[PDB]
Parts: C-alpha cells; structure tokens; sequence
C-alpha cells in the first residue's frame, strides 16, 4: 500500500496510515485498516506488496498472541521490534521475500515511555522520534524536524500530524483516501475515529 | 598479483610481490600471499583472495590429518589432487589460481592449478596478473641445473618485472625456498625496493583540534564484585 | 540496487603507542533519504572492538551474531576472546556464506590483553583477512579514508594526539560523501581503559 | 539391512547402575597400565609398550599419540577403540575449533570433545 | 540539488543549495546554482549543470539583443519561452534541465517561469526543483503567505534549503540567496549549511532529534 | 589442439602437439596431452582442461578397479568407460577424446569420443583445433598395416602441417607408442619437423 | 562493439595562490594494468600566462589543448595581439567542450593563472563544459584522495582553534608558493601509495607575473 | 565500426645512444588460422623512418599506400625533397596521428596499433605510438600488443629511463629486440619464427633486415616432462 | 496531462478538463488551463507529452488566427478540426511525433449547431455528442451512454458533468485536483469559474 | 565452396566445384563460380553470391572501359579494382574472391582478396569453406613451374579432399586453364574424382 506515518510524544505513539487500496486502474475500497494490534501496548502499520503485508501482519500477531498466553506476559515492544525485524532479515534470503514495511507503536508499561520502531523490508531497524515509509518521509520530514518537540502533548502531535497529511494532500499525485489515525499509550490502543 | 615457482638443483623456489588491491586502490602494502600448506609444501595464490587462502587452509587441514593417520610426511601430488577435486566440483566458482611447490620423500615438486580444475607441471611457472612480466624473465634467463643461490635471484627478478611493469602488483618481494634434506625457509620481505620517501610535512595536530560533543568511559570490564 | 551502498557509512580504524582507535559516522539512509543520525557502527564483544560498515540489516544481524558467538566461546574458554582469535571467527563466519554473503565491511581493532600489543584488521564481505599495521578503512568513503589516513598517518601516535589524527581522516573523508557523516563517534582504546567521543560535525 | 537398532544398549538396571559403562570399566582395569605426571614446566605421559608377540614390531603400534603440536594423549583398554578415538579426536581438533578460531584448541576443550564422543556411544542407538 | 523560487509582496525569493555529486562522490561544495542572466533576470540550475549554465547564458546574450533592437526590456514571458523552445528543438537528443526563470517587469510584475527539458513552460507563484525538493515545498507550503516582509521571505527561502540540506543526501554545501526587485536582483549572500545548521537549531528550537 | 592415434602393424601410436592457450597468450608450451589411464591404454585429451583432466582421472581410478577384480581390461572397455562418463555429463562437459590402446589378442585399436559423448572405432583418428588443416592430408596418406617408422612419419608429417596452420597448437610433437614389446615416448623439436 | 573512448589513468592538481597558481600532474600514462609511458606530459603552457591539463581519455585530452592552444593564436590575429585573460580562455574552453555536447571529449580539464587583477585563478571543467572557478580542484583517477586531505589542510575544514572547542575555526591563513608545492607533493605521494595508476613522475607548473616555470619530482615506479 | 579480418600481431620498439631499432614478424593470421606466413609490417619511409603496424591488415596496406602517396606529394614543387624539406619521422607521424583520431571520431577507425620510429635532422631520435582511438604516447621502449606485456619489461631492463639511452649501443638493444622476438615467440600463439627487424642510426642511416628467425631455442627441458600431476610413465 | 471531457448538449459545447500538471513524485502546480481558443467560437483541450501539448496547441492557435485574419472570416469547426486531424496524421509518421490528444468543441454559426470532435495523437477524428481521451472514458462513459440526451440544457449538460467527476474522484488513483470548465455556444466561450 | 587458383610454367589454372547451398539445402548443384572479367583474367567467387555477382559484374564493366581507353590490363590491375571494391565496402560485403590471369610479359598471377579487402599476391591460393581441409595437403604437394597436365592432378586431388570433407562443397569440378595458347575450360564428374 501508500502512506504509512509515525509520530513518538510525551506520553503516547501515534500512527496514521492510508485508507485507498488501490488494484489496478481502480481504487477498490477507500475505508482499508493497515494495522493490526500485536498486544494490548503494542499497533504494527504496514506497507508494502499486495497479500504479503496482511499476510506477514497476521502472522507476526499470532505469534506474539502465542507467546501472550504461553508466558501470561506482554512482550515490550522493544523485544516485538527484534522478533519482527528478525522474521524480515530472515525473510530477505528467501526463496520470494516478504515485500513488507512496518512501524511498530508502543507503549512500555514497565519503562513508562512509549517507544516507535521502524522496520523496512530488508530487516533495517532503527528507533525513532517520528518515522515513515516509501516516499511520505520526502514530503512529511521537514515539517516534523521543524516542528517536533519530544515533550509534546498528544493532541499537539495530532495537529502537527494534521499539517503532515495536508502537505501529503497538497503535493502527492496519488489519492490516498486519507488516513486513519490510532494512538498508543499507557492506558492502550484507540482509534481517533474523526481525522 | 605477480607470483612464481622455478625448480633448482636440490629443490623449488616460489616467491610473490607484496600488493593486494580492491579495483585501483591498493588495500594492504605488504600483503603475505606465500602460504603454508604443510611445512614444506608452500604455495602462492592469484584471483579471489579469499577462495586462495580459504583453499589453501581446508586442503592444509586435510593433509594435516591425513598426515597423522597414514604416518607419512604430506605430499605434493597429495595437496594437488585435493586442490583439484575441489576446484573442479565448484567449476571455476571459487576463484583460487595456484602455484603449488614443495619437498616430500618422493623429491621436490611444482606445479600450477586454476580455477576450473585443471593442473600443469613445471620447471618454471607464473600466474597474476603481472605473469606475462616475470613469464618473460623467466623464458629470458632460464637454464636447466640452477642452483639455489641461481634460482633464488631468477624468482626475485621475475616478481620484480611484475612491481615495476604491472600495475596490479607491487612493493615487497616473498620468497620461500625448499630444498630436499632441509627445513624450508620463508624470507618474508625478502627484497625491499619501495620504501615510501619521508613527507615534506608532518601533519600531527594540535591537541584540541576536533570539536567534540561528548565524552565518556566504556566498561569493557565484566560484571564486578560487591 | 548496489547492497553496499544503500544505507551508506563509514568505519576507520588506526594503530598508536600502546593503542588503537577505531571510528565511524552516524548516518542510516535510503540512498538519498536520511534516516538515522543515531546508528552506531562499532561494536563490542569485552575488550575486542568490532565495525561494520555496508548494509545495515547485515549490520545489525552480524552484531547478533558476533555476539552470540563470542559469549558462547566465554562460557566454555572461561575467558575473554582476544582480537587476532576473533579476527580469525569473523573470516570463518563470512566465508561460510561463500555464495550467499552478508554485504559488509567488518573492522576488528583491539589490545590483545596478555602481550599488549595494539591489533586491527579489516575484511572484504566474503572473508579475506586484511591485516594493516598502520590502518584499516571501510565504507561508501573508503577512497576518501585511504587519501586522508595515508597523508595523516604517522606511526606511535600517543591516544591523545591519535584521536586528533582519526577524527580529522573520517570527518573530511565523510564530509566528501554524501552517504556518510550526520555525526561520528570516535573511540580511544587502551589495554584498561577505553574512551568514547561523539564528535561535532556539519548535519548535511 | 538398515541399522534396526534404534535404541539404547546402555540402560539404568533398577540399582541405578548403566551395567555398560561399568563392564567397560573393568576392561579397563584389565588394559595395561598407563600413567601421567605434571611439572611445573611440563606435563609427562607413559606407559608399557606391551607386545604381543617378539616377532611384532611394537614401534609401528603408538600407544602414545600426538593430538595437536601442544596436545598428547595415551590410554588403557581395548587398543582399538582407543585408535579410531584418537581419529576422531584428531579430525574434531580441526572441524570444531581450527577451521573456525584459526588456532589449535585448548586442552580442556578437546578434552570436551572426546569426552562429548564417548558420552553419545553410552546413550546413542 | 534543491533550488526554489517564490513570488510575493515584495518581488521574489530565489534560494539554491550549492553541491555537486556524481555517485556518492561530492565534487563540489561551491557550486553556483543561480545563473546571473542579466541584472533583471535570474535563473536556477538543476538536471544537467552545463545544459543550464551554457543555454542561459546564452539567454541573457538573446535578451540583449531583443532590448537592442527593441529599444525596451524583455519581459520574462518572452525570455522564458526563448528559452522553452530552443530546448524543444533538442528534444530527444538528451538535454537535462530543470529552471525557474525569474524576473520583475513593469507590465507582468514578478513573475516565475518553470522551464524544463521535456519542453515544459510553467507560470506559477512557487516553484522547487531538485532531489530534495519535496522537504524544500514542505516548509514553504506550511509557511508561505504573500505579505510576507522581505526580511522574512529571505529567511523562509533559507529555512527551506536547509530543511532539504539536512535530508537530501544529494543537497548541501552552502545556501545562496536572492531577491528580485523591479530595479534588478539584490544577492543576499552566501550562507554554509554547517554554521547555518547550528545556528537556526538554536535560534529556532528546530532538529531536536539532532545533538548539538 | 592437435592429437591423433594411428594402429600399424605392431599396434599403435599416439601423437600430440603441446600447447595450450589461455585466449592468444600459450599458458603452458611444454604440456603432455598423452594421458595414461592403464599401463597400455592411452588417450589424447582436446578440449577443457579442466573436463579431460578429471574424466582421465575417473577412467585410470576405474580401470585400476576392475584390475584388481577381472584382470586386464580391453581398449573397447577403457573406451565405454569414457563415453558413459562424456555421455552422461554431455550437458556439463566439453571433452574430445581419443582412446588408444595394445591388447594382444585384439592389437593395436582406436577409438574417438567428440564432444556429443558417441564412441567410434576407427583405423586412425585425428581431433583438437589444428586437425580440422589435415584432414586432406591425413586421407591421402593413411595405409593399414604400416610399419612402426612410417606411422611415426605419418603422424610426425600430419601434427607438422597442424602445427604450421594452427595457432592453437604448437611447441614439440610428443608421441607414445604401444606395442608387445612395450611403451616408448618420443619427442620431436621445431627445429626438426619445421623443416620438413 | 568499437569503443571510441578509453582511460589513461593520470591525476592532475591546481592550486590557486594569493599572487600565484600552480597546476601539477603526474606524468605516467597507462591502459588497463599496463604502463605506456613514465614520461609523458600533461600539463601544458598554452602562451598568455596560461597552463592547461585536460586529464582522462588521452586523444581527447591532447586533442582539445591543441584546439585551445590555436584558439589562443586567433585570438591574437582577430584581437590586434591582446592577451586572452584566464577568465576569457574559461568561457572559450567551456564552448569549445560543449560544441560536442553529444559526443563529448572524454576528459576533465582544469586550468590556471593569474587574472585581471594579478591574483592566482584556477577554473575545472566538467566533460560536457559546465565551469567554475575554484581555489582547489584535484582531478583524475586520485582525486577522491586527494580533495579531502585538501579541504583539511589547504581550507582548514573541521579544524579548530585549541581550548575553544569548536567555538572558533581555525583561521585562513594565506599560504606561500613553498606551503603549497609541499601539499601537492606529499598529495601526489599519497595518492601514488594507495592508487596504481598514479606514480613515476610528479611535473608542476607555476605560474606568477614573471611567467611560467617549471619543477620535476621523482614518484615510486611500481 | 567493423572487426578486424586478416591481422598482424606485437611490433616492438627501443632507443638506443644513435638512433633506434624496430622488429615485427612476418604473419598475417585469420583468426586462429595463421594463414599469410610472407607479411612486411615495417615500412620505411625515405631513409630517415619506419613505420611499424600491427592490427588489421587491410587498414595496414591503406596506411602503405598513405604514406607511398604522402612522399610522392613531399616531391611536388620541393626542390630540397630530398634535403631540407625531406620529410621528417615528426612529420609522418603527426600525419598518421591526425588521421586515425579523425577516423575514430567518425566511428570508422583504421584498426591499428602504429609505431613511428626513425631519426629527425638534428639527429635526435624519434619514437612514439598511436593506435586505433587516437591516444599517442612515447617512451625509451614502445611494443603494441603481447610485445606490451611481454617484451617491454625486458627492454625496459636494458634503458630504464631517458639517461640510459647514451649508455646502450646498438648491439646491445638489438640483443634485447632478437631477444625479446625470440619470448614472443614462446609465448603469443598469434606469432611467427620468421621476422624484420629495422635499424635507423644517425651515422650509418637506415638498415632494413628482412627474413630473420628466432634461433637458439630452448625446448629439450621438454622431454622430462610427463602428464599434468601424479603420472610418471 | 491526465484527464479531459468533452459533451455536446442542445445549443453549446462544454470541455471540462484538469488543473494538475505533475513532474514525477510532485504536484508543481494545481490550476493549469490545459485549452487553447482557435477562434471566437471554438475551443481546443489537449492532453498528452510535456511540452509537445502545448507546442502544439500554441501552433494550431496560431494558424487559425493567421487564417481568420487572411479571410476575415471564421472557419466552422469541422473545417478546423480536419486541419487539426491533418497535422496530427502528418504528425504520426515524422522523425519525432507530437504525443498530443484533443477536443476540439465548437458552435458552427452558419449551421446554429454545437460540435465537438475528439482527435488522437495518431489523426483519429471523431465526431461526439460526448467523448474522452486517456482512461477518461473508462470511468464516465457508462454514465454518459445512461443520462445522456441530445436537447439537454447547458446546465443539466453541467449537472450530468459533475457526475462524471464525482465518479473519477472517487475510483481514479490519481489526484487530477479538480477541472476547469468551459462552455462554447453562439455568444463564443465562457468559464464555468465555480464547479 | 571450395576454390582454388594455382601458378604453373604455362600460366595459371583456376579450379572450383559446383555446390550453392542455402542451409543443408543444394540450391544449385552445377553452379559455375569460375567466371570472367577479362579474356585472360578469371576470378574464383566465395561468400554471398549476391556480393560476388555484382562486384565481377562491375569489375568486368570497369576493366572493359579501361581496354577501350589503355589497352589490355593487368592481373595486378584486375585485383586492384576487386580490393577497392571490396575494402572501401567492407562493412556491407561477404566476398571472397580469388584473382587469376595471364600476361605475356608477367605470365600467371595469382592474388587472393579475403574479407577484409585485402590484397595477396601468390604462388597458389585456397579459399572457401572447404579450403580448410586441405591446408596441409596442398602445402606438402604444392611445386612451382608445374606443368599444366601436374598442376590439374594437383587442383583435381586438392578439391577431391575439400569436396569429401566439406558438406558446402560438391558436384563436379570445374577448371579454367591460362596460358599464350587460350583459354581452355576443363570439368571432372563425380566417378572419376571419387576415386582417387
Ligand atoms: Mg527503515
Ligand atoms: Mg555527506
Ligand atoms: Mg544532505
Ligand atoms: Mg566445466
Ligand atoms: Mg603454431
Ligand atoms: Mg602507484
């Protein structure tokens, strides 16, 4: 898929990612979620080739649900960000690699701190205040270097996420359908249903 | 890469330039490419330089234990035969070009293998990229009957028109002499032609030059005690 | 497309009087984006000192690697790996992967602890041992290092005036590309103590 | 054909007892008497050359056995179970640590090995 | 590369990054991307350095002989499409060009051309071409306004050379400035992007992911 | 390249030049192409060095077995050996073979493996780059049952003119002749077989 | 396929000078791993006080100085015997170049001089024409090697003045025709270790307002 | 653009104190074939130069005839053609420089590598190369082709540098050409036995040397040679 | 350029076409006119290569006014559009062709007749009562072949138009930000400055 | 094709077979490639038949309007022309033509025109694809000042051996004899070439 962005605050990870899915010459669905909830503190975004993406998505959840239970514990999500970027380092020597970038969103509720990890297909980790994939950081990275602060509120760092996908709006050719946008904090994962 | 083998009266000479590069730029100034088969089989190696060194250390290895359970001392035919089995199963792929010499009981050897398989036998040989320069001393002042102190100045001279014409060798001169009846000695830097001159500058800094952002101590030290 | 210099970076390592001291920049990209102003290249496995320059999922994964391995050969050695051991484990562990190889630069530089002698070495990514008494360079800015530690280097350089020295070859060096820089960190290793300087440089 | 015996020939008897390893220990109470004494500067190894037959050339049958140029190795028991060890231990040397670490292993560690080779013949099918 | 251009109030705003790389290699650090056309128009440079540099000095030779002949200065719509269709007859044969000719006259105002290799002729108030100029159009778009002050369209033009300076691993060096006026263009000076960096981090609050 | 095997009274006899090229540059002006694989089966090797080394080899360990177990293998055995192995790996492998061998029930036999791996008995045969310049020579001048210093004429006159036209081949004519009485190596210089 | 173009190696240097410009260059000459020549020169005076050295594919190298070299002899005959100022011989050169823009001359040239007002001047030249004038270029096979070792210790970059700690730079002290014969010959000694196609042979050119003179400096020949 | 069809291989070439000497067989091969064993690749020009020529053959009897043409018209209204206004080796040359870089710029190049040598009026030797792309360079020794790689490295062991030419007579830099014929012959499968050899002094002029052969070989070391590894028979 | 319509109505000609001009991964500019008026009662839309567009355009413009100006008279639409279809046709087989695709609507004074004709970059004309060029048609034709009728009224033309933008916007992937549209009827060409 | 032109004490003979082939298809098995530029001037024609047809057509006009102006050429002038034909179109023909004639002052002449363009002036001259084959054979059989009843054994056995080996070639063999006396046309069948 297209435009998948990642903002680290005060208190919170936030993750905005496209609704358009795009098959052809066609936009068939404008409403597509590109996340899924790998633990209660723990979102993963994703783009990247077609049924690869949901297909890796799904089965990184299953695995980190199966270890849930097994230990009736929650992984941080600095030990899901290692499980995740050794499945794509694993994946990149393969017979036909996952062609899949992630951002994973997390809140450490033993280190109180939420934490933002980006992931691109080969295997490439880095942990970062703001983050993003294929070409949204061209657009979007000199406004959140600008801006950025790392004592932000939650809601500053929406508005600051507004003006990212205004000026994605503005100057990107493609049709992204806009962006559903969730947040990542102590208390869990939600979506802003109004964005 | 300039490297040569030549046969003399009671033993083998090999010797080798001392330039390893990476395209143009000259990675190691004093590379050492006369390795260690066995004690008295030495070999020199051209091409792709980490198959030529992981090559010679397996078939090392293997000859090593095949030493110890026939309890005979290595032989040449022995570490060329392995050399070429292996090459030839990989076809070319790993990319080792050898001179391989040395003593056994059998008597003093050499010989050449390439990449694909195959092998050649020699009074004198040379392979790399400057093989056509010391190729050419070589057919120029070649005899049968050297003697050691003979074939010792024929090999040094043959590696010293590879440095001086070929661009892909360099520096130093390696040589390694076997001869029958005795332990076979390495002269690393056996000549050395190309000292760099002293600089017109010394370029040591001022303490305090670099701008610095942040110091700290690295605990290279284990977990301690109390 | 070329694996070596997609994430870009740079790793020097140099040689002084009862020391050795190994360097590298900051910078993580993807060709023309800058990514990470953070992502340190050198490594370390106890007192032996490990940088990899290339692609950085190899990067990270040979560092996992390294030290797994390292403190497997502990537990059983019942002692710290020392560099020249280490240098030979880092060959044999990208040799193994002749026809499949991680697209790396790896540095090892270290003081081995019962001679005290100053030891570094540099690898091609496929295994071939590379052991420099002067110098050791790697990275997008290999040629840039060759030019300014050839000129810049002179041998049994005290700590203090070989940190001068490396910092000055990677910064100019790193300054002459545009896939390394966005920071550096130098470390100044000793046989019992090992100082670690983030240096101040241009952002872009 | 086929190896058909998949399973364990040593076994626990109900005293606790592997009978195996213990019968292979009174072999060795049988075996020729070998010795080992370590010095300051050195270590010593020896035993008795014990010869068959006069006619035998007891010099070509080496009880005493280099492992590696800093690693020796002499033994008591059944001749031939010490020789094929000796290979293995030799070849191990090489596959396990000199082929990796570019050095020739620690006595302690190819002691290990050994000891690793002879631990699977007392579990192994 | 990063070169823009922008119309306002008080004329234009023309702001150029000033490196030069073939591969990962930078040739140079002092590059000037600004082609000095006269002492009324400017042009920028991006694609091919030569194509640019030659044909707009070239330009400046055509628009001379126009207010010669003429008796009267050229308008930057008739320079513009001088130069738009001189590249259209070596369309095909691999010229590299990306420009915004810019200029303030009597009857147009300021006014910005987009001109381009593929034959391209663009009028427009805000233009930037180049790798990085994605992270350039972010600042600018977020910022712009038409009464902006001299003083502050100046910086703005600045701030966004070095937002793709910082990014753009093929942009950096040194910012060079300029404002176009009806009376002909002011150069506003030649600025390095590491003492710049710096500089506006502090000032500014900006890059805090960055350690200073 | 230039090889070729010739029955005569006797038995038969291997000739073969000894040069080997790498492109345009003789990596080796002194090469023996007359390879042994049992003490009176011979062959000449064409084609990848490499390939024919390996596949002489493989023969010489095999014949060397049966040996061991049967006794003395015939020419026409040494020959089916080659071939299964040519024939098989025909995909991977560019060898052209003659075999040539003395038994004393059967004489003096030869037989020729090109590149494809089939096998065919002949009275003489000629292979490797410069045969392609003798072929008319070689015709015309070929009988049966000639004696040892006419064959030894015959090849010498046959590798000359190969030799002359071919760039390929050069350096010294080496032969090996197999008979009863046992086996002889010969070898002739350029001075001598330039000027005939 | 023929190939009209090929690669004789070489490395060429010009400083530019407060009163004085220097234009160096080795003088060895090669194709693939072999050497053509030890000596073969490079850099050249083309008369008005200007060097000239347009380094890489060598025909097309030799083949456009003498096109300038004549261009500077019409300027004469045209022009009543004014001198062609370096400023004027850049631009001359930049046409020169761009007139075969699509069968460009395979070469990247630098020359240099004094201009109009007496002080030392170097210009470099892209393939295609695009020119600019600089006060340090290296160009060639070394010239990765050589320009950051020059940004260091010609423009003093990332230097820094003792016990400010990166607060003041360290300041931009003009250097003397010695200082800078020193740094373009341990330059080219450097680049001679560490590149091969770079040695036998070191030939400088100064140029001041008493003309042009020359200097030879031996390289290591392996 | 073309290939070349019918070609002759290594033309080699060194200083010496009065003059300079040239050598290349007499083979003209067709690929692998060695077809035209009767080929004269060194054509002198007046009494003062030889012009060397490897590469194709065809383009080597154009350049002949080039040159055959280029005296005749040196003659016409030149009462000192065969004095002062002779044509000098830096003349023929820059002629042949000129047209093979024009040849190559209009992607049509005389397949050749080309060695002028000969002696100027002021006695000053004369000895530069130019080949198929236009490049020229000079030097105590000059060879094209294997005679680069091969013979050059001897040569150069003979005259190093510019001040050992004074110190080499002629008798020694033809042993080093006759013996640097005689390697190229051992080692260049694209060679013959039979060659020329060319001698320009500034004293006794120019001597032409045709059907030579390269003589004291050495191949009896052949003999012990057997198999390529373990065979002893 | 990306999209271009055309619908003939009752008494006048309306050309709707898009205002984004992208250079590869940017948006430079967001309220391009991509028409040409040939004379007072026609009106050429174009779309197709950079450059040759316009070149193009500008270039038949020019031709039709020099033409007006010889004659001081009007030529008809059809007569435009064959002059046009000829240059295009001429065009196909040079050394390098114009890639340009047009509209050509116009309002025949002589006949009281609204025309619009489509031509491709090949010379293909076409005489419409509403056409497209591109995947234009793809997505608006089934619309247009539905609710289409030959006595509509300017604005119902105008209503039936907003349809088929509606439809692009939606299944487009692409964002053409919006179109400006003309309308030509016997009083000449006007702009629809709100749509 | 296989062709060939030899000098003798009488003049020279030109010799060919008859075989065109387009693939392993004979297209024309009595093919005439023995054809004439001037009374006493012949050529043997190899390579594309289409570039060899046209360049003797042109070469006949041309030697034609030369005898009208000059007089008889020569065989040198003949081949002359050939080459500048065939070198200066180097790039667009397939032609490899073998020159032949008879002056009185020169006598026989041969020259050989290989693809390049090139000229060779020879005692005998062999070309076409089957000319391969016989290399040596005509090298070791080769004499000068043969006489005319030697030198057509020598032509006929020569093209007999290219003709057995050699698919392109085949047929009869054609031969066309110069001398002061005339021009002389030969042919050999099948039967009687065979055999020998
Ligand atoms: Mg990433
Ligand atoms: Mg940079
Ligand atoms: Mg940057
Ligand atoms: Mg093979
Ligand atoms: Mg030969
Ligand atoms: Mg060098």
């Amino acid at each position: 898929m297209d435009i998948i962005l990642g903002i680290r605050v005060q208190d919170s990870v936030i993750l905005a990612s496209s609704k358009a899915v795009t098959r052809g010459i066609s936009v068939l669905k404008d409403s597509d979620d590109k996340t899924r909830q790998l633990s209660p503190h723990t979102l993963m975004s994703f783009a990247g080739e077609a049924g690869d993406t949901v297909q890796f998505a799904e089965y990184i959840q299953a695995n980190i649900q199966l270890y849930s239970i097994r230990e009736d514990y929650e992984l941080s999500p600095q030990a899901v960000s290692s499980f995740v970027r050794q499945e794509l380092a694993k994946s990149i020597r393969s017979r036909r690699p996952y062609q899949v970038n992630v951002l994973i969103g997390g809140y450490d509720k033993k280190k109180n701190k939420p934490e933002l990890y980006q992931i691109d297909y080969l295997g490439t980790k880095v942990e970062l205040p703001y983050g993003a994939h294929g070409y949204s950081g061209f657009y979007t990275f000199s406004l959140l270097d600008h801006h950025y602060r790392p004592d932000m509120t939650t809601e500053e760092g929406l508005d600051l996420l507004k003006l990212c996908v205004q000026e994605l709006e503005k100057r990107m050719p493609m049709d992204f359908k806009g962006v559903i946008v969730k947040i990542v904090d102590k208390d869990g994962i939600r979506q802003v249903d109004d964005f | 890469t300039t490297i040569v083998g030549v046969k003399f009266n009671n033993g083998v000479v090999i010797a080798a330039d001392t330039r390893s590069t990476q395209g143009p730029i000259v990675a190691d100034k004093n590379c050492a490419k006369l390795h260690r088969i066995s004690p008295k089989i030495w070999c020199a190696g051209a091409g792709t330089a980490a198959d030529t060194e992981a090559v010679t250390q397996l078939i090392g290895s293997n000859i090593e234990l095949h030493s110890l359970y026939t309890s005979r001392e290595p032989r040449v035919v022995s570490a060329l035969q392995m050399l070429k089995q292996h090459l030839f199963k990989y076809q070319g792929h790993i990319g080792a070009y050898l001179i391989v010499a040395g003593v056994d009981p059998t008597g003093s050897h050499l010989f050449s293998i390439h990449a694909h398989g195959s092998t050649d036998v020699g009074y004198y040989l040379s392979l790399g990229s400057g093989s056509l320069a010391a190729m050419a001393v070589l057919e120029s002042h070649w005899k049968q009957d050297l003697t050691k102190e003979e074939a010792i100045k024929l090999a040094s001279d043959a590696i010293q028109a590879g440095i001086w014409n070929d661009l892909g060798s360099g520096s130093n001169v390696d040589v390694c002499v076997m001869e029958i009846g005795k332990d076979a000695e390495y002269l690393r830097n056996y000549l050395t032609p190309n000292v760099r001159e002293e600089k017109q500058k010394s370029y040591k800094f001022p303490r305090g030059t670099t701008a610095v952002l942040k110091e700290s101590i690295v605990n290279i030290c284990d977990i301690q005690e109390e | 497309s070329d694996p070596s210099s997609i994430n870009g970076g740079i790793v020097v390592a140099m040689t002084g009087k009862d020391c050795v001291a190994i360097a590298c920049d900051l910078r993580l990209g993807s060709q023309s984006l800058g990514v990470s102003n953070k992502f340190e290249k050198i490594f370390h496995y106890g007192h032996v000192f490990l940088g990899i320059t290339g692609l950085a999922t190899d990067v990270t994964t040979l560092n996992e690697m390294f030290r797994y391995k390292t403190n497997l050969y502990k537990l059983k050695e019942e002692r710290a790996i020392e560099p020249e051991t280490f240098t030979q484990l880092v060959s044999s562990s990208l040799y193994e992967r002749r026809f499949g190889p991680y697209f790396v630069g790896p540095v090892v530089a270290g003081i081995n602890s019962k001679s005290g002698k100053p030891f570094i070495a540099g690898f091609d990514l496929i295994g071939c041992i590379d052991e420099a008494k002067d110098f050791i360079v790697s990275g997008t800015a290999s040629d840039q290092l060759f030019g300014m530690c050839e000129s810049l280097y002179e041998p049994n350089l005290e700590p203090e005036d070989l940190f001068e020295t490396i910092s000055q070859a990677l910064l100019n060096a790193a300054d002459r590309d545009a896939l390394s820089g966005w920071g550096a960190v130098v470390y100044i290793i000793k046989k019992d103590e090992v100082v670690k300087r983030y240096l101040k440089m241009r952002q872009d | 054909m086929t190896d058909r015996y998949s399973f364990s020939l040593t076994t626990f008897s109900p005293s606790g007892k592997l009978g195996q390893i213990d019968y292979a220990l009174t072999a060795v109470k049988q075996g020729v008497t070998s010795l080992g004494i370590k010095a300051t500067n050195g270590v010593v190894i020896a035993t008795e050359k014990k010869s068959s037959s006069p006619l035998a050339m007891s010099e070509t049958l080496s009880k005493v056995s280099l492992l590696t140029p800093d690693i020796g190795a002499v033994y008591s028991g059944m001749g031939p179970d010490y020789r094929v060890l000796v290979d293995k231990s030799r070849k191990v040397a090489h596959t396990s640590y000199k082929r990796i670490y570019g050095e020739y292993p620690p006595t302690k560690l190819l002691v290990s090995e050994v000891a690793k080779i002879m631990q699977e013949a007392t579990q192994s099918g | 590369t990063t070169t823009l251009a922008f119309r306002f109030q008080g004329g234009i705003i023309v702001a150029v990054d000033s490196r030069a790389t073939a591969g990962n290699w930078v040739a140079s650090q002092t590059v000037k991307k600004v082609i000095e056309i006269n002492p009324f128009l400017l042009g920028t440079m991006a694609g091919g350095a030569v194509d640019c540099q030659f044909w707009e000095t070239w330009l400046g030779s055509q628009c001379r002989l126009h207010e010669l002949r003429e008796k009267e200065r050229i308008s930057v719509a008739a320079a513009s499409k001088i130069l738009s269709n001189l590249v259209y007859q070596y369309k095909g044969a691999g010229l590299s060009m990306g420009t915004m000719i810019c200029g303030y006259t009597r009857k147009e105002g300021p006014t910005i051309y987009y001109v381009d290799s593929d034959g391209t002729r663009l009028k427009g108030d805000i233009f930037c071409v180049g790798s990085g100029q994605t992270f350039a159009y972010g600042v600018l778009d977020s910022n712009y306004k038409w009464d902006l002050s001299v003083e502050d369209a100046l910086y703005l033009g600045k701030r966004s050379i070095l937002a793709a300076a910082h990014r753009d691993a093929y942009s950096g060096g040194s910012v060079n400035l300029y404002h176009v006026t009806e009376d002909g263009w002011i150069y506003h000076g030649n600025h390095d992007v590491g003492e710049l960096f710096w500089k506006v981090k502090e000032e500014e609050g900006s890059f805090n992911n960055v350690i200073g | 390249t230039s090889i070729m095997a010739v029955t005569f009274k006797d038995g038969v006899i291997l000739g073969a030049d000894s040069r080997t090229t790498t492109g345009a540059y003789i990596a080796n002006r002194v090469t023996d192409k007359l390879t042994r694989v049992h003490d009176k089966i011979w062959c000449c090797r064409s084609g990848s060095a490499a390939d024919t080394q390996a596949i002489a080899d493989i023969v010489q360990y095999h014949l060397e077995l049966y040996t061991s177990q049967y006794g003395t293998p015939s020419t026409e055995t040494a020959a089916s050996v080659f071939k299964e192995l040519c024939y098989e790996n025909k995909d991977n492998l560019t060898a052209g073979i003659i075999v040539a061998g003395y038994d004393d029930k059967n004489k003096g036999e030869v037989y020729t493996i090109p590149l494809g791996g089939s096998v065919h008995k002949l009275p003489y045969a000629i292979a490797g780059s410069g045969s392609t310049f003798i072929y008319g020579y070689c015709d015309k001048n070929f009988r049966e049952n000639m004696s040892k210093e006419e064959t030894v004429d015959f090849i010498k006159h046959s590798l000359s003119q190969a030799i002359k036209w071919d760039g390929s081949s050069g350096g010294v004519i080496r032969m090996v002749v197999l008979t009863a009485a046992g086996v002889e190596r010969l070898i002739f210089y350029p001075d001598e077989y330039e000027q005939l | 396929q023929f190939n009209p173009y090929g690669d004789n190696g070489g490395t060429i240097l010009g400083i530019a000078g407060e009163d004085f410009a220097v234009l160096a260059g080795d003088t060895r000459n090669i194709t693939d791993y072999s050497i053509n020549s030890r000596y073969e020169p490079k850099v050249f005076d083309c008369g008005d006080n200007i060097v000239m050295s347009a380094n890489g594919f060598a025909a097309d190298g030799d083949a456009l100085v003498k096109r300038f070299k004549n261009s500077v002899k019409w300027y004469h005959f045209d022009h009543n015997d004014k001198k062609l100022s370096i400023n004027s011989a850049a631009r001359n050169i930049q046409h020169l170049l761009y007139g075969k823009r699509f069968f460009p001359y395979y070469v990247h040239t630098i020359i240099a001089g004094l201009d109009e007002d007496g002080k030392g001047a170097v210009y470099s030249f892209d393939p295609v024409g695009s020119y600019e004038r600089e006060q340090c270029r290296a160009g060639g096979a070394a010239a990765s090697l050589i320009m950051p070792f020059l940004d260091n210790q010609v423009n003093f970059k990332n230097q820094y003045e003792p016990g400010t700690n990166g607060k003041v730079k360290k300041p931009l002290k003009y250097l003397s025709v010695e200082e800078v014969i020193k740094l373009v010959r341990d330059s080219f000694t450097s680049a001679t270790e560490r590149h091969i196609q770079v040695g036998d042979g070191l030939e400088i050119l100064i140029v001041t307002k008493d003309g042009v003179r020359k200097e030879f400096y031996e390289l290591k020949r392996d | 653009t073309q290939q070349p069809i019918v070609t002759g291989t290594s033309v080699i070439s060194m200083k010496y104190d009065n003059g300079v000497i040239i050598a290349a067989d007499n083979l003209g091969s067709y690929g692998s074939l060695l077809r035209f064993n009767g080929v004269e690749r060194l054509i002198p020009v007046g009494d003062n130069t030889v012009v060397g020529i490897s590469g194709d053959i065809s383009d080597m009897q154009h350049i002949e005839r080039l040159l055959k043409d280029l005296v005749t018209e040196n003659a016409y209204d030149n009462p000192l053609a065969d004095a002062e206004e002779a044509l000098e080796p830096s003349y023929i040359f820059e002629y042949l420089a000129t047209v093979m870089y024009q040849r190559r710029s209009k992607m049509n190049p005389l397949w050749n590598a080309i060695i002028v040598a000969g002696v100027q009026s002021n006695g000053d030797q004369f000895l530069r190369y130019v080949n198929l792309l236009g490049v020229t360079y000079s030097s105590p020794t000059l060879a094209t082709g294997f005679g680069a790689h091969m013979a050059n490295p001897l040569l150069r062991k003979v005259v190093d540098r510019e001040s050992d030419i004074p110190k080499t007579t002629v008798q020694v830099a033809e042993e080093a050409i006759v013996n640097a014929m005689r390697v190229l012959y051992y080692r260049d499968a694209r060679s013959s036995r039979n060659f020329s050899l060319a001698i320009i002094d500034k004293n006794t002029g120019l001597t032409f040397k045709k059907n030579l052969q390269v003589e004291n070989m050495k191949w009896d070391f052949a003999k012990d040679i057997k198999g390529y590894g373990t065979q002893k028979i």
